[PDB]
RNA sequence: GAGAGGA
């Protein structure tokens, strides 16, 4: 029986992973780009194929 | 025993049968049309017709009006038996034809 | 975005043929009609599923945020 | 007749007063609750 | 007229059955087997691994249409229903990719699974004999070769396309034995599931279950199951001469021919004709041709998606109709 | 003058292209005046007649 | 009408439409190039970013649910993806620095017993900004923003951003940055995948706007000799009083071109001639006028009239019923006159104005008028003096 | 360009005639009890339930309905004089009920009934009864001429 | 209206009643109020009821009647070419009803070659489906396209086309259904006569039966408009060019 | 009997909001009166409104 | 600081071909002619006058 | 507040 079923930011320019400590900055590190995108969650997400 | 699949509507049904309407759940034209064809082939069936009252509901109102000889319930039973016979004939012919090839 | 896996009107699985179709236009350049017919697309629904398709995902992938 | 969505037939409540002819029906609707459509949203007591 | 439906230039006439008692004073054609047993016939034309073309003869339209409808949306099949995403960095939205995976046919024979009970929680609703687990895990990285730049994204990016054959299959429990000989695979392994550039990953697990066609289009076993009345052409008032060639240019090529020596138009085979009623446009063939169709002679063209052979699908359709009638007969007539 | 600048419409591609190359009449309402709202034949080829 | 409603047809918008965070974007999952093109649309690149799909239309009176401009969408084609759309909406948040050297803290993610987040924070993440890819519903804080109570630091009044929607939507982008003045700015994009429900508006590129009257299964649909079932069954009564012969010519040209494997041109004062398209149509074995002979899908017999059958470029418009359904029983009332609010973002009632009350007067309904305009709108128990009527 | 003007016109037209009621004495009156009409339209007939062109009965269709509802094969068709006597014994007891009192309250002396100076209410009812009698007389005359 | 509950998100109403509201189904929207008292509810359902408002007050002519494609279904059924056997007739009668009304099948119009009914017979059954229904309609009307008979002395029944509609004893003796017979704006309609002679309930029942019949007859019969329906005749081109 | 019944039935019932009915009956058709150009019964020169 | 109309002689998108535009997250098929003020696309509609 | 669909 059964069938189991079961903090990182990306610079918009350099496309590099980042980890921002509290009250350090909001810019990137490889470049001076000021735009960061939150990474996708590592948590499982379920979608119906319906 | 499943006394939900078939119901006999009392308001439409007349006394001593011979004209009765049936309500069938979880059905559509697939069985309604075949049943109408088989029932209409009975010599004692005057009126036979199905209709789905609303597509939002799985329902099938099929009315059978016979003459003063066979009750509508027996007409429906014989129609179902004849549909089974037709399906068996087609199944057997197809099986022997595909086996022979 | 990409080719629909199934042709809406009939149901044929037209997702797999797309790449093949492109080859029939690049190498051994046929016409679109003959290339579509050689892939087994007989009903015109499957024909318009492939012929009238924009491969937008090729343009979308130029802007990937993880280069 | 007019067809109404059950998504708005469950917010468009009608205040029906218990009258010993529909007490059983109204208490059944209360048991159903505000989620299943043949139910009820609010109850106002006679004195409260 | 008498088991024929006329094709006119502006209408189609005599499309009803008229094979029941009460259609005439002599109440004939009353239902009885051993007369339908002999009249009915099956002529199986070219049958392939994913296509069958069998002609059914001497059945009314109702039964054939019931068979067609059951074939399209009553015969169960197996397709992905739930997709769990562990990571999807591709430009395709997760719901779109899940829909694409759900539409992919699976070459898993039904009757090796059982119907899932919706009245159970997700922790134990899916069993080993109930669902089939398919895994996909694709990671796209560059190709450290030295080809020409800006070329096709196949020799420049490694694993830049995700196909339907990327759907793996991990059995659970008894599935390690029952599915040992025939592991489940996509019936069309070349389906372009997704595209992705380097740095993007698709890792998901799908619980493909057993569903019915009427529930969703992904559960339909056949691409399309159809039929058509056998065309019929009556060449009365023979059209021999040069005009016959004109009379030949209307119908498709392998339909009618010109008799050698007699130079007279004759019907070669009506099975190859699509009824476009072209001859009914020139008005010089007003009495030299009469089109029609055989109302009770269908030619089914069943083609499967890959799950099972078409003849098995038609047999299942017949058995499903018989089961439906039998179950209705067993069901008590409540009031 | 008010309403000189409009927020660019983003529904389709043709919407964003048609918001560009658009002309606004100087009349405020022109309640019953059927003059400026008619299709003058003099605009053949100058303005979209549909 | 086509020029008016072609702007509001959902479809591809730009190549960077996924790298874009706009207030409201409608996107088409599977946009298709039109069959009957135009020499203009090649120049404006409308065949590279189209907004629509080539629906196999059968012009025929079917099912009765298509009387007045209503359509009959084909189920089992919506399932395969037809009219599938996406709605992307942005939500902005500014963490302004007050003059008192006090900022706004996005700290959140409360935890109940045995660890785990609470239901309202079940899709929030550790940093107080909603996890990308998760699903949010009514409630479901995805920006847990706190603001000082002493803006005019410990006393933080919590003012979270709550997704107030009727259907769940997913978080697909969370952008955090600062503006020139160095103040935090967070833009969260919520995507919602929409299915062509009953009541959605479809246009026909000829002014034949209509609503999805009914969605019927595939087997309950007419089929030709090859088994093709129509995706859309447009009523034939739209033509004789609107004289859209261009639409019939479009259907014929599209069918002939797709059978010939080429895109035909419908351009003003020219385009593909009807005679060539009819020749192509009769060469393939189809009728010269594009009217195939179909089989009824529910009785399984021939249709006693040949059916106009072919591909027509149908475009789905943005006016979807999911955004227009709106109902109120009780809720917010105006502060001034104590009457229900007006908009839809505020749960407000429908205005029964002067024309409607005159209509009610016409019937001579007095108790209903009193109940509608006093009891159910605003009732106040006042105390009037019997001597001086104040 | 016409919608707004039509809306304003309808609004003000309704504002004028907003409060007019058919009172129980069969007189259209306003809110201030100022009688605007002594009988609605001169006959007191609601146009919503009129079955003919400015007449409420549609004589031909009603006669056909009466013929078909009450048609028995073995019935003795009455002579035209009998039909007229039936009409005059059903219609005429109702005509007696209307007496046409003079403006001074006295009774007209049967010699000046149609003097054009003694008309009042119930004139429409008398005209309708006369029309009914004329229609039945036409039918009887057709029978007699046959 | 009386409320009904359906899964979808749209206020669904019978199209016959879309002539008062001037509804379009092109994307139109409508408001739905719910009275909160017994007095308001009763006054609404008795004074503002749909059955009690089948006639417009401006002229008294019916305004709730067959809309587009319902007139087309009626015309296609009652066209003189229509001849139905018993099975087709019974299927039609179960389509107009919902398999609930008992039908007294009349003798067929044609007897010797086969047993064939007519569209006028099936519509007469729609008017009076039993011996219990009291709807006996006596009506004489004229369609919108009436071609007078060859002789002046002949009555209008003998029109070149079907033309004049004669109904006696709820039997459609002659004529075809039309906008002037089933539609709105004419005081000699079938629905108007049914209402005026037997109350709004019978007119509502008849209109419901007609709507249910025509909702399925067009689907199972076929009616399409194509390019050959608008193309001109070969000699029409030369005649038009000459004129 | 039918004529007398249909006459006694076809009387304006007391309490009817006849003013509102009349105002709507005169105003609503105005909303459909599309401007059609007419003249004074065959006189083209004599323009009318 | 004067706002720059998109795809003008001053904008960087002036003479950019499918690579500079891709690197700047700009759609090649975008019309241009509109300003980006406060992060909003505002277009000055053409005004007709006597 | 005012820009624009919409029926
Ligand atoms: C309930 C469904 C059971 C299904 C797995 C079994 C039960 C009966 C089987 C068919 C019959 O044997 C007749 C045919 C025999 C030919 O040789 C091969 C084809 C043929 C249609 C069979 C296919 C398949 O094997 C069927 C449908
Ligand atoms: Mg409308
Ligand atoms: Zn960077
Ligand atoms: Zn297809
Ligand atoms: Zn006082």
């Amino acid at each position: 029986x059964x069938x189991x079923x079961x903090l990182k930011y990306i610079c918009a320019e350099c496309s590099s992973k980042l980890s921002l400590s509290r009250t350090d900055a909001v810019r990137c590190k490889d470049c001076g780009h000021r735009i960061l995108l939150k990474a996708r969650t590592k948590r499982l997400v379920q979608f119906e194929a319906r | 025993p499943d006394r939900e699949k078939i119901k006999l509507l009392t308001q439409a049904t007349s006394e001593d049968g011979t004209s009765a309407s049936f309500q069938i759940v979880e059905e559509d034209h697939t069985l309604g049309n075949a049943l109408r064809y088989v029932i209409m082939k009975n010599p004692d069936v005057e009126f036979c017709g199905y209709s789905i009252p609303h597509p939002s509901e799985n329902l099938l109102n099929i009315r059978i009006q016979t003459y003063g000889e066979t009750t509508a319930v027996d007409a429906l039973q014989k129609g179902l038996k004849d549909l089974m016979d037709l399906c068996d004939v087609v199944e057997s012919k197809f099986t022997e034809k595909i086996k022979s090839m | 975005m990409i080719v629909p896996v199934r042709c809406f009107s009939c149901g044929k699985v037209v997702g797999d043929k797309w790449e093949s179709y492109l080859n029939l236009l690049q190498e051994d350049e046929l016409d679109e009609g003959t290339a579509l017919s050689r892939l087994g697309l007989k009903r015109y629904c499957c024909r318009r599923m492939i012929l009238t398709h924009v491969d937008l995902i090729e343009k979308f992938l130029r802007y990937n945020p993880l280069e | 007749e007019v067809a109404v969505p059950d998504r708005v037939a469950k917010v468009l409540t009608y205040p029906e007063k218990v009258t010993r002819y529909n007490r059983h029906k109204l208490q059944e609707l209360i048991v159903n609750g505000p989620n299943v459509h043949p139910g009820a949203n609010y109850l106002l007591k006679r004195n409260e | 007229m008498s088991n024929i439906v006329g094709i006119e230039y502006n209408r189609v006439t005599n499309t009803t059955s008229t094979d029941f008692p009460g259609f005439s004073k002599d109440a004939e054609n009353e239902w009885n087997v051993e007369k339908f047993k002999k009249d009915f016939e099956v002529n199986i034309s070219s049958l392939d691994a994913r296509e069958a073309n069998f002609d059914l003869i001497n059945i009314d339209t109702s039964i054939a249409n019931a068979f067609r409808r059951i074939m399209i949306s009553e015969v169960p099949s197996v397709a992905a229903e739930y997709v769990y995403f562990f990571n999807n960095t591709s430009v395709i939205q997760d719901e779109v990719l899940a829909h694409r995976i759900g539409l992919v046919p699976l070459k898993v024979d039904p009757d090796m699974l059982t119907w899932v009970d919706s009245n159970l929680p997700d922790d134990e609703k899916f069993t080993d004999e109930n669902t089939i687990v398919l895994s996909l895990n694709v990671k796209c990285t560059r190709n450290p070769d030295a080809p020409k730049g800006s070329t096709d994204p196949k020799e420049l990016y490694n694993n830049a396309h995700v196909y339907a054959r990327d759907l793996k299959f991990e059995p659970q429990g008894r599935q390690s034995t029952t599915f040992a000989d025939c592991p489940v695979v996509p019936a069309d392994p070349d389906i372009l599931l997704a595209k992705l550039r380097p740095g993007q990953e698709i890792s998901l697990k799908a619980h493909c279950i057993l569903g019915i066609g009427g529930d969703h289009a992904k559960f339909s076993p056949v691409s399309t199951a159809s039929y058509r009345l056998l065309p019929q052409i009556n060449i009365l008032q023979p059209i021999k001469g040069e005009s016959a060639r004109r009379f030949q240019k209307c119908f498709p090529p392998g339909v009618i021919g010109i008799d050698e020596g007699s130079d007279e138009a004759y019907v070669k085979d009506a099975r190859k004709d699509t009824v476009s009623r072209e001859v009914l446009r020139y008005e010089e063939f007003a009495d030299k041709v009469k089109l029609g169709r055989v109302r009770n002679h269908f030619i089914f063209n069943v083609e499967s998606a890959g799950a099972m052979t078409p003849e098995e699908i038609f047999f299942k359709s017949v058995r499903i109709l018989k089961n439906k009638a039998e179950y209705l007969k067993n069901c008590p007539i409540t009031q | 003058r008010a309403g000189v600048t409009h927020v660019l419409s983003r529904l389709s591609y043709i919407s964003a292209l048609g918001m560009m190359t658009r002309i606004s009449s100087q009349f405020e309402k022109s309640r019953k005046v059927s003059g400026p709202r008619a299709l003058q034949p003099s605009q053949f080829g100058m303005l979209c007649t549909a | 009408y086509q020029c008016a409603m072609g702007k509001q047809a959902i479809g591809a918008i730009a190549y960077n439409q996924f790298k874009r965070i706009d207030t409201l974007l409608y996107l088409m999952t599977y946009p298709q190039q039109p069959m009957v093109k135009t020499k203009t649309i090649e120049l404006i690149d409308y065949d590279k970013l189209p907004a629509g799909q080539n629906a196999t239309v059968a012009v025929m009176s079917y099912s009765g649910y298509d009387i007045e401009d209503a359509l009959v969408l084909n189920k089992s084609s919506i399932d395969r993806g037809f009219g599938r759309c996406e709605t992307r909406r942005k939500t902005t948040t500014v963490l302004k620095r007050y003059a008192n050297h006090t900022q706004d803290i996005i700290g959140g993610m409360r935890v109940d017993e045995n660890g785990d987040p609470i239901w309202q924070h079940q899709s929030l993440g550790p940093d107080g900004l909603g996890e990308v890819g998760m699903k949010v519903q009514s409630g479901q804080i995805y920006i847990n923003k706190s603001v000082p109570t002493n803006s005019a630091q410990t006393q933080y009044r919590e003012a979270p951003v709550i997704y107030r929607g009727p259907e769940p939507s997913h978080i697909d982008q969370v952008m955090m940055s600062v503006s020139d003045n160095d103040q935090a700015l967070i833009k969260v994009l919520l995507r919602q995948n929409r299915r062509p429900e009953l009541g959605d508006k479809f246009s026909s590129r000829h002014g034949q706007k209509g609503v999805c009257g009914i969605i019927v299964k595939q087997e309950d649909m007419p089929f030709n000799d090859q088994g093709i079932v129509p995706d859309i069954i447009m009523n034939p009564h739209g033509f004789p009083s609107r004289m859209t012969v261009g639409k019939m010519i479009e259907l014929i040209s599209g069918k002939a071109g797709v059978l010939n494997g080429t895109l035909e041109y419908g351009t003003c004062f020219g385009g593909s001639k009807l005679e060539d398209m009819s020749k192509i149509l009769v060469d393939q074995g189809f009728n010269y006028s594009g009217k195939d002979m179909l089989y009824s899908g529910i009785t399984g017999e021939c249709l006693q009239a040949y059916i106009f059958f072919g591909p027509i470029y149908y475009q789905k418009l943005k006016h979807m019923v999911l955004d227009k359904m709106h109902a109120r029983a009780r809720g917010p009332r105006a502060v001034l006159t104590r009457q229900p609010t007006e908009g839809r973002s505020r749960d407000g009632g429908l205005r029964l104005g002067e024309m409607e009350r005159d209509c009610v007067i016409a019937y001579g309904a007095s108790q209903l008028l009193l109940e509608r305009l006093m009891i159910s709108s605003d009732a106040f128990e006042v105390d009037v003096c019997d001597k001086c009527g104040l | 360009v016409k919608t707004a003007e039509t809306g304003y016109m309808s609004r003000r037209l309704m504002k004028s005639l907003e409060d007019l009621s058919c009172q129980y004495d069969n007189t259209v009156r306003t809110s201030a009890n100022g009688i605007v009409q002594f009988t609605y339209g001169g006959d007191g007939l609601d146009p919503l339930e009129m079955e003919g062109n400015a007449q409420p009965v549609n004589f031909n269709r009603s006669w056909d309905h009466a013929y078909n509802i009450t048609f028995n094969n073995q019935d003795k068709g009455l002579l035209p004089y009998a039909i007229m006597e039936t009409a005059n014994e059903i219609l005429g007891p109702l005509e007696e009920r209307l007496v046409r009192y003079d403006n001074s309250g006295c009774l007209v002396k049967r010699e000046d009934l149609n003097k054009a100076e003694y008309v009042d209410q119930y004139d429409a009812e008398r005209d309708f009864y006369h029309s009914l009698r004329e229609y039945i007389n036409g039918k009887a005359t057709a029978l007699a001429n046959l | 209206h009386y409320a009904k509950i359906r899964p979808w998100r749209t206020f669904r109403l019978n199209e016959c009643v879309c002539t008062p509201y001037n509804a379009d189904f092109d994307g139109d929207e409508m408001n739905l109020h719910v009275p909160q008292t017994e007095e308001a509810r009763a006054e609404a359902i008795n004074l503002m009821g749909v059955k009690n408002n089948l006639l417009t007050p401006k002229s008294g002519e019916p305004i709730i009647a067959a809309t587009q494609d319902f007139i087309t279904g009626s015309y296609l059924i009652s066209h003189k070419d229509s001849f139905y056997d018993r099975a087709t007739l019974t299927q039609l009668l179960s389509m107009m009803s919902d398999g609930i009304e008992h039908f007294d099948i009349p003798p067929p119009a044609i007897m010797k070659p086969y047993y064939l009914w007519t569209g006028k017979q099936v519509f007469s059954l729609l008017i009076k489906p039993n011996h219990n229904s009291p709807v006996v309609i006596n009506l004489d009307a004229k369609n919108k396209v009436f071609v007078p008979p060859k002789s002046k002395s002949l009555p209008n029944e003998m029109s070149q086309n079907d033309g004049f509609v004669i109904i006696r004893g709820s039997q459609i003796l002659s004529g075809v259904m039309d906008k002037s017979v089933l539609g709105d704006g004419k005081k000699h309609s079938v629905f108007y006569t049914i209402l005026r002679d037997y109350g709004p309930q019978e007119a509502a029942n008849a209109m419901n039966r007609m709507a249910k019949l025509c909702a399925r007859f067009l689907g199972n019969r076929g009616f399409s408009i194509g390019i050959n329906d608008v193309t001109p005749a070969d000699d029409l081109k030369q005649k038009k060019e000459e004129l | 009997e039918i004529a007398l019944f249909k006459y006694r039935k076809a009387r304006l019932e007391p309490g009817t909001a006849i003013g509102a009915i009349g105002a709507q009956s005169i105003g609503e058709p105005g909303t459909q009166m599309t401007l059609k150009t007419f003249h004074f019964a065959g006189v083209a020169s004599m323009n009318v409104t | 600081r004067m706002p720059i109309m998109l795809r003008s002689n001053k904008c960087i998108l002036y003479d950019a071909d499918e690579s500079k535009m891709a690197k700047l997250n700009e759609c090649p098929l975008d019309p241009g002619g509109y300003f980006i003020v406060n992060g909003t696309e505002k277009v000055i509609l053409v005004q007709e006058q006597l």
